């Protein structure tokens, strides 16, 4: 991935590692630490630091929120891959490795989610007037995005997808619920924590919604090869359209999350 | 005189009403149906009562504490939903009715449970009125600490990971009960004391009070769940003696407050001791 | 009471009868007229006129809207009983009778819905300056309530119900979408058309919502003998509650509707 | 005009973009999935084009007409979803893909069609900007009349209740084609011309234009079926059918004589295309 996004991801990884110190009882902290880093990286979390910087705040004030977002995503990822016993859900062709048993995984996801809210609540800076109101607003955004009408609705509907038989419209909706709302949440929170006005917040939100949906589609294009460029182009267009009005070094980068800049690498390979 | 049974029924009625209102049926219907199936099955509502009473005790009102009271019941509810799953306790019935995954499938039960956990935070954060933001945020933090890796989940994890043991002593048993039972009761009392505007010393007394009835919501409970335990490590001889000392220390913390204001908790504690379920 | 309510129903029917004249081509108007009157009455239309009068409007200001609401309901009723060939919608307990073929029933339901909007648009009095705004608002309310997220959602979710084996929470939701949204629509449109302010409209809207949900609850009681008075009461409570702030015969004439 | 094809493709692209935005997937997913399955399948979008071109013709702009342009395509789409059903034409395919009820079941196809019909009025009513409420309500009534018992539906009903005889004369055939095809083309130009601020005299010419090109379309189709069951050729012969088509095209074009020629040009080109197509 691009250098900028990779350096932001590493910062989040270093912050989570400093925040989760394996200690007694290791039966609790060992899996808590392992499952946090076993989940895939999500751009919903880097998008939070990026959006903050895009509106001029310091990415450091969006860190607790970027961490919380990854944590909520990770707990959902762990629960999504639990071996359930009743065939109530498809056993998605891709079985992943499991270091810990179902019970420990189940419980650990339950411990990881509140940890994100703990980090957010504890990051309130006394010498910062608007911290409480912003952190409160961001807790609401994240809890909604990881709630019954957000990511969980996506996970639930994803279970209805049937290989090479589900329409692109249906898969795109699942992606919007499972990934777009969370990405929209990260961009919006990063804007909020960086002082943006309601104007820039709503545009960055829409941006994350479209980029997150597209990101989910790209990852589902590996199990429903029919990924038409129409959809990709539609979302990409919808996304870029929301970024008009940010200009500059920072906005250039943000923009690249959705549209990779022209690079000799690409061309050379095709060569 | 204080009518504790009448007090409890009245709080439970207000809580049930607020819970039904907070979690309505909407799409995806089976996720919400599942949440409501376990959340609205009634019961004593001890955690919501602890929260409301702690808030009223320090001078605040019920309406301020209600979202937080519903949140702790939402957490309590999903922790049982997850505890009943095949990979955990594998129970087919609860309250005499089919367990959530038996009615909706395991996939819905896991997600409806996660939905209740997330919604607990959403609801306290968005619906709480009568308390400034810094205070609502402090409460969200306390809720998080009481149910996570240093609270409810830690108890559960240490408990399932300590099944194949035999060297289990008072320290191990205290860690489990304090975490899987006391931590959420402590959190319930604290959210209320803080939301009610309590001073730090009041919060501190109530935090200790909750820890004591927490452990008690057990020691007696063995002599309520059995008839690894305490009577196994000391026998009903000094078992029923431990609960009597725990109740006393609980009630001692309540001496900080005027006795008339303290009656609901003094009684929520004599029940919590002398209860058969 | 009963005569007030009965005269509202008769006034709507007489207006519909006046609006739909069987005439050439009879192959089109014969079924249009038949199916409109074969559909049972819906209280959503009654609520529309009763709400208009409650706020002080003249009954006629809401007649086109009440007729349009009956027509949307009638078309959905015809379509929901069509004999389909693929078993995609289980046939209703007592199967209704069909004087006309499925093609004619399907098409006529498609001709009845637009007739409601035609009646509304045509009811604008150019001598009344408030008509355009209110009628426009009312067309939005009705097309929404009869749309994919209103009544159509209830009709769609209703097919997932299993007699004797579906929870009351699920059935109540289906009743709220299938009947409740249209009853809320009726009450709201009546208020709007009688010239009420936003606060009254909202309350009348809420009442209609709970009322319609109750009424559907009852239409289904025959297939799920579990007629809990508990869900019945929780709802009348939210309804009646919503009438507080209107105090008078209406704050309780409406009460007659949740009896 | 120059590049009639290009003009049509650009109008269709804008409309396709507006349709996609107006009917998004949402709960209940099957209903919305069925709506989009038939609505977003592409096609010439002639009705939307007529509405937008009629609005621009009298000085209005595309943006004002777009919700109404989407609305007439919503009606057109659901009329086809309902027409494909087993109790009707009973078709398993439409343009190389399964028909709507074959993909989703007859129950959903019926409801999704009903949803497009209701949403067409909702969308025009709630989304139209750039027009006074009395004007919006007037186009809502025109849309309703163009598709009901004196419009599209009458044409469909008279047609299915007639597929049983032979004594079908010209008057009857014209009644079916006028209601089944022209009525909604007339609704499309009238919606656009009213929203564009057209005078009653201009609206009247556009209705006539639409009535002619609507009948022209069916006459030309019958002719082509012969070249390369009542039809114009069986009733008056191919020669007189061609003469009739010619007069209909001439009469349509005559209606547009007093408008700005550049603005009238696409409608004139549409009439000629309808008259002279090879298919
Ligand atoms: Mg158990
Ligand atoms: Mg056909
Ligand atoms: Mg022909």
């Amino acid at each position: 991935m691009q250098p900028y996004w990779a350096a932001i991801e590493a910062d989040i990884e270093r912050y989570l590692k400093k925040s989760i110190t394996i200690r007694p009882p290791e039966t609790v902290f060992g899996p808590m630490h392992h499952l946090t880093f076993a989940a895939p990286a999500t751009a919903a979390s880097t998008l939070c630091l990026a959006a903050c910087e895009l509106v001029g705040g310091d990415r450091s004030q969006a860190m607790a929120a970027a961490a919380a977002i990854h944590l909520v995503h990770a707990a959902a990822y762990v629960h999504e891959h639990l071996p359930l016993t009743d065939g109530s859900r498809p056993v998605s062709k891709p079985a992943i490795q499991h270091k810990y048993g179902p019970n420990v995984e189940l419980l650990t996801g339950d411990g990881i989610v509140p940890f994100g809210f703990e980090l957010l609540a504890g990051s309130v800076d006394p010498a910062r007037t608007d911290d409480p109101d912003r952190i409160l607003r961001v807790i609401i955004e994240i809890s909604r995005a990881g709630g019954p009408e957000g990511m969980i609705s996506g996970l639930h509907r994803e279970e209805e997808i049937v290989d090479g038989n589900t329409s692109l419209d249906f898969i795109e909706y699942v992606c919007k619920k499972k990934y777009g709302e969370m990405h929209a949440c990260g961009a919006a929170c990063g804007a909020i924590l960086g002082g943006a006005a309601e104007e820039e917040i709503q545009k960055l939100r829409n941006f994350g919604l479209y980029q997150g949906t597209l990101r989910g589609m790209m990852e589902m294009k590996n199990s429903h090869q029919l990924i038409d460029e129409n959809i990709i182009g539609k979302l990409k267009e919808l996304a870029l359209e929301e970024l008009g009005g940010f200009h500059g070094k920072n906005a250039e980068l943000m923009s690249s999350l959705v549209a990779e800049p022209s690079l000799y690498a690409a061309h050379h390979h095709h060569h | 005189m204080f009518d504790f049974d009448g007090y409890m029924l009245r709080k439970a009625k207000s809580v049930n009403k607020a819970l039904e209102a907070a979690v309505q049926m909407k799409e995806p219907l089976k996720i919400h149906e599942s949440m409501r199936y376990s959340l609205l099955a009634g019961g004593k509502r001890v955690r919501p009562m602890l929260c409301i009473a702690a808030c009223e005790l320090v001078g605040g009102d019920e309406s301020t504490a209600m979202p937080a009271a519903c949140a702790v019941e939402m957490i309590h509810t999903m922790s049982l939903m997850h505890d009943d799953l095949p990979c955990m306790d594998n129970d087919d019935l609860r309250r005499g009715k089919p367990t959530n995954h038996m009615a909706f499938g395991e996939s819905v039960a896991v997600l409806a449970g996660d939905a209740l956990l997330s919604f607990a935070f959403e609801h306290v954060a968005a619906a709480t009125k009568g308390a400034p933001p810094e205070r609502i945020v402090r409460v969200l933090g306390e809720l998080a600490v009481s149910i996570g890796s240093e609270g409810l989940v830690a108890g559960q994890v240490v408990d399932v990971c300590s099944e194949g043991m035999a060297e289990v002593g008072l320290d191990h048993l205290e860690f489990i009960h304090h975490h899987k039972t006391a931590a959420l009761l402590q959190g319930s009392v604290v959210l209320g004391a803080i939301l009610g505007g309590g001073k730090e010393e009041e919060v501190a007394k109530l935090r200790k009070f909750a820890n004591c009835i927490g452990l008690l919501f057990q020691v007696v409970d063995d002599i309520l769940d059995v008839t690894t335990t305490y009577p196994k490590l000391i026998g009903v001889e000094k078992s029923k003696e431990f609960a009597d000392r725990l109740n006393r220390e609980a009630q001692e913390q309540l001496l900080h407050f005027h006795p008339h204001r303290a009656a609901p908790l003094i009684a929520l504690a004599n029940y919590i001791a002398y209860r058969d379920n």
